[PDB]
RNA sequence: AGUAUGAAAAUGAUUAUUUUAUAAGCAAUCAUGAAUAUAUUAUAUUAUAUUAAUGAUGUACCUUUUGUAUAAUGGGUCAGC
RNA sequence: AGGUAAAUAAUCUAAAGGGAAACAGCCCAGAUUAAGAUAUAAAGUUCCUAAUAAAUAAUAAGUGAAAUAAAUAUUAAAAU
RNA sequence: UAAUAUUUAAAAUCAAAUAUAUAUAUAUUUGUUAAUAGAUAAUAUACGGAUCUUAAUAAUAAGAAUUAUUUAAUUCCUUGGAAUAUUAUAUUUUAAAAUAUAAAUACUGAAUAUCUAAAUAUUAUUAUUACUAAUAAUAAUAAUAUGGUAAUAGAACAUUUAAUGAUAAUAUAUAUUAGUUAUUAAUUAAUAUAUGUAUUAAUUAAAUAGAGAA
């Protein structure tokens, strides 16, 4: 007899066709406060038109709130980097939203020496045995 | 066939020594072309092309021809394992229907007198065949179930655990 | 990639024999040998952080070589705590009390690399004088082999 | 008093290096004179190849060169005694020799003529 | 009615051998004891 | 060059090296470069022109970047992030002043989209 | 030594998770199994967090000194000054 | 004298890293932050412990194997 | 060739090699003993330890881990080529023989150098953005530099007060946990407690302005 017990299948990003990471990016500031100006900048300058037009998979929200501004980006796996560009000026503010949009949502994490793939398959070759090597020992 | 090279995965180090050491598999490099690595490996959890048998594959099919699910051991040699007698000495099919339908009648009459060993035993015939022919009084079944049921009991904490893992380890050793 | 699969054989324990009537390596040669093996240093899937080493039997240890004269001037050493209990003893004498297989234990042990895992390691390594042993049976042996 | 573990020989491995090293000094000496000649060669009227290849190559003028050329002042690998290479003079060893190992900073500096009877 | 066995070449070819006398031995001590 | 064994196989790697650096992969694998690229954006697909060693169970093409004309081998951009920030913190044996040694190096993810002899 | 409030720490008891009765040293760092907890994208062959299997590396800090693991100075811990 | 006084050079002082078992001052080498593919330094390559194979001689003392103990005596070996 | 009495030498002599005219001469360079005893004290043997010196009969197999002189298979000619040999593999032929291929770049080894990215500063080239534009901000390319006590120089952050000052219980402040930004800081989300709500953002001015060291 065969049963069969259930599973199911990983998504691999990139494989078939590919989604990008990033979907929305709020852009966040405030009328008032020093430390949102160079955002404010950046709002003004035809920039984020600039952008919109080079990347028209993701979003752009741009919120008013009182505090410091902010770049919150919304990523496929769900997880949200949320970057506060406190007395940042156009060109940094710029190049952090570049960053964040670089990225997959993924968290940050400690890599090991070397750990460089990381696969879902079957070892092409088996994985040795003692007993089916091509040298035996001694 | 191929006639290409045959190589070990080679390291630039003692291999006795230092196999697990992966910078002398790297500094290792070999001169290009095609090469053939027989895999250091048994194929029980595989389904690749090159671990399939012949036999299991279509008439057709050009990897047939080719020589990569190799024969390396010899049927002759290995002792046979845990094989029932049928196998070492062909099937037979001599017992007829009145002889069936006696067994049957004396199953259902004295179980413990009549088991399914002394019936083989009559019939040059397995115990296996016996119980597929026939159904022993349910009384005789009950029974048997309560002194098991009775045996379990009698269990001890530990044993009642090794047991399940037994099970679980059985489980397992279908998946492949 | 590489390390998925199922991985069960490589981490298996295979008991291996050493026939010293049948070996040429003089004693400290064989010890080091042995050791890599009881480190498990042999196999591909060796990590430091894991005992991962074979069983190794010896046999016929009484024929074992050992060069110059170490049999009668070669003295292993023993302190209790107390001063004055330094017992030594020459390699002749300690394998008339106990046998050559200690000897070749002893070297075994000196080999192998020093943390808790070790006398595990040690452990594995069953040596016996003569021929006969109870683990006869139970030493990796091929189908093919079986001409003999 | 505090323990400087130096020992008075050199191991084979040592050794090795050592003879690798005077090689290399050598080495440099000779890819020196080479130039030169070549640089000489050019100033006349001829080409890269046809200087490399000329039978009759320049020896150097200035002093210091010249005197590392000759071999009674600075003696070549194959040349040099077994003698000369693992040992220096010591003017006040038992001896009169010491291990050139022992010599403060001996993988930079250079000394090979050890004087003629000691 | 076998049973499926195999044996080394290594432990079937092994010439046959007794073990000496150990002094640890509880035989040898007997002797040894008053 | 007879690549017929690794044409009728269905399981598959490769060995291709990005500035020497060696990735043993399967199609749908998740290489992590521990650099990051400026040449290649994210979606961006590249073939990779440097593959040391194609291989299947039993046999493995190998050579010093093997022709592009047998295999095809092509990785998609996925993320450029950085690897979880750090301070180490260096100092001396008995000097109060601590210099803080931050890092958070950047990582490029591809994923190996096809992989397949030609 | 005002009145409210007080999940500030040191400190005590207790419960949970985990590790621990063949193992020896600034008690961490790096490697690395296993167990548990949480997670409204764990799709999983998932991710984080906790935890002294196991392995490697690792002479507290200050002061003063030519020079300190020093068996040289100084500090019981925490809070405030 | 791990003494003392000056001379020259280096290092330590104020210098982490590799080696010298452990090591201020020796041998190499100067840590902006990572990464770990390629050259390597001094040192090493039976195991502990990262890495090894050869050639020609000599030694039989465990001499010796990273800290060389003297006069002298004995025995052998070559050369004249 | 035996016995005989010294010496432990490449200075002389001989041999070999390199450079000058060159089958010779000249000049330079290198090549000449080993064991044993003598030998030795106090917590414990003390190459760091294990241990290392090899052997027919037999191992698809060990043969110094010491001392001296060397090599990176061995030999010749001038990095190379050739031959020889060895090992491994493949193919053919009758466990051998023939043919072809490969290996001969020993290896490890640092926080050294390179590569691979990132930061900062300077020098020299750029590109984009914005009306000392000979500027600033950001990004490239090439290069050089980035250990540090005493010490000098430059730049930031936290805390508190004063000047200016929107806003709001979907707000704020503080706390805990998990995230985020090259991170003594701030910010995001959830949670708990206040509070009809900032001396709040920012620029200045100042300081009872930062504590494991008395
Ligand atoms: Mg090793
Ligand atoms: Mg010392
Ligand atoms: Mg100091
Ligand atoms: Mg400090
Ligand atoms: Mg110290
Ligand atoms: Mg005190
Ligand atoms: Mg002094
Ligand atoms: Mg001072
Ligand atoms: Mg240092
Ligand atoms: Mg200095
Ligand atoms: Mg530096
Ligand atoms: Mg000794
Ligand atoms: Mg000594
Ligand atoms: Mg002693
Ligand atoms: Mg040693
Ligand atoms: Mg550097
Ligand atoms: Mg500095
Ligand atoms: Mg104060
Ligand atoms: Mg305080
Ligand atoms: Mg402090």
């Amino acid at each position: 007899v065969v049963k069969a017990i259930a599973r199911n299948s990983i998504g691999r990003n990139g494989v078939g066709a590919f989604v990008f990471p990033c979907r929305k990016i709020t852009l966040q500031f405030c009328n008032w406060g020093g430390s949102s100006e160079g955002m404010r900048k950046f709002l003004t300058s035809k920039r984020l038109d600039k952008w919109g037009q080079e990347f028209p998979w993701i979003q752009f929200e741009v919120m008013r709130k009182s505090g410091h501004p902010l770049l919150r980006a919304e990523y496929t796996n769900g997880r949200e980097k949320v970057i506060c560009v406190r007395n940042l000026n156009i060109d940094n503010v710029e190049n952090k939203l570049k960053l964040l949009k670089d990225s997959d949502g993924d968290i940050l994490r400690r890599r090991t020496k070397n750990d460089n793939v990381e696969s879902l398959n079957s070892s092409v070759r088996g994985i040795w045995s003692p007993l089916h090597a091509a040298k035996r020992h001694r | 066939q191929f006639g290409f090279p045959k190589t070990q995965v080679t390291t630039i180090y003692n291999k006795t020594k230092s196999a697990s050491n992966y910078k002398g598999y790297l500094k290792h490099r070999d001169a290009p072309g095609m090469y053939y690595q027989p895999s250091e490996s048994i194929a029980t959890g595989s389904v690749n092309s090159e671990t399939i048998p012949r036999s299991f594959m279509a008439a057709s099919d050009p990897r047939r021809g080719l020589d990569m699910p190799v024969q390396s051991t010899k049927a002759k040699q290995c002792p046979n394992v845990l094989v029932g007698k049928s196998t070492v000495n062909g099937k037979t099919y001599h017992l007829g229907p009145q002889e069936i339908d006696e067994i049957r009648k004396l199953r259902l009459d004295n179980p413990q007198k009549y088991t399914r060993k002394f019936l083989a035993a009559k019939y040059g015939i397995s115990p296996l065949f016996v119980s597929m022919v026939s159904k022993p009084s349910e009384q005789h079944v009950q029974i048997m179930e309560s002194r098991l049921q009775e045996i379990q009991s009698r269990w001890k904490e530990k044993r009642r655990i090794a047991r399940e893992d037994r099970k679980r380890r059985k489980l397992l050793w279908y998946q492949a | 990639s590489q390390k998925i699969g199922h991985s069960g054989l490589a981490f298996a324990r295979l008991w291996h024999h050493v026939d010293v009537a049948r070996d040429k390596r003089t004693l400290g040669r064989l010890a080091s040998a042995i050791a890599i093996t009881l480190i498990g240093r042999h196999k591909p899937v060796y990590h430091p952080s894991q005992d991962c080493g074979d069983y190794v039997v010896v046999t016929n240890c009484q024929k074992i070589r050992v060069t110059g004269k170490k049999f009668e001037q070669k003295t292993y050493w023993s302190h209790s705590g107390r001063p004055g209990q330094l017992k030594l003893q020459t390699m002749n004498k300690v394998v008339a009390d106990k046998g050559f297989g200690e000897i070749l234990k002893k070297a075994v042990s000196g080999m192998l690399p020093k943390n808790k895992l070790r006398k595990q390691r040690l452990d594995r390594l069953k040596v016996f004088d003569g021929s006969e042993n109870p683990y006869k049976q139970n030493i990796t042996a091929f189908a093919h082999e079986q001409s003999s | 008093g505090l323990l400087w573990k130096i020992p008075w020989r050199m191991s084979t491995h040592q050794k090795t290096r050592q003879r690798e090293r005077l090689r290399n000094v050598d080495q440099v000496i000779k890819q020196l004179t080479l130039g030169l000649h070549v640089q000489r060669c050019q100033d006349k009227g001829l080409t890269y190849q046809e200087a490399m290849e000329s039978k009759k190559k320049y020896k150097p003028r200035s002093k210091s060169l010249r005197l590392l050329n000759k071999p009674s002042v600075f003696p070549k690998e194959n040349q040099m005694s077994s003698k000369d290479k693992y040992w220096t003079f010591d003017k006040k060893a038992v001896g009169y020799r010491k291990g050139i190992h022992k010599v403060p900073k001996w993988t930079k500096i250079s000394i090979r003529k050890a004087p003629k009877f000691f | 009615s076998t049973r499926p066995f195999l044996v080394a070449p290594s432990i079937a070819n092994s010439i046959t051998t007794e073990a000496p006398a150990i002094n640890h031995s509880p035989e040898l001590a007997n002797a040894r004891k008053w | 060059t007879d690549t017929t064994p690794l044409k009728l196989s269905n399981e598959l790697y490769a060995i291709f090296k990005i500035h020497n650096r060696p990735y043993l992969v399967t199609e749908g694998d998740r290489v992590i470069l521990p650099f990051k690229l400026k040449q290649a954006e994210v979606g961006d697909i590249l073939n990779m022109t440097d593959v040391t060693t194609l291989g299947s169970r039993n046999y493995k093409l190998v050579g010093h970047p093997i022709n592009t004309s047998l295999y095809t081998l092509k990785a998609t951009v996925v993320g450029k992030t950085k690897r979880a920030f750090q301070t180490r913190e260096v100092t001396k044996r008995r000097n109060r002043r601590v210099r803080h040694a931050k890092s958070k190096g950047d990582l490029t993810i591809l994923r190996i989209s096809e992989l397949s002899m030609n």
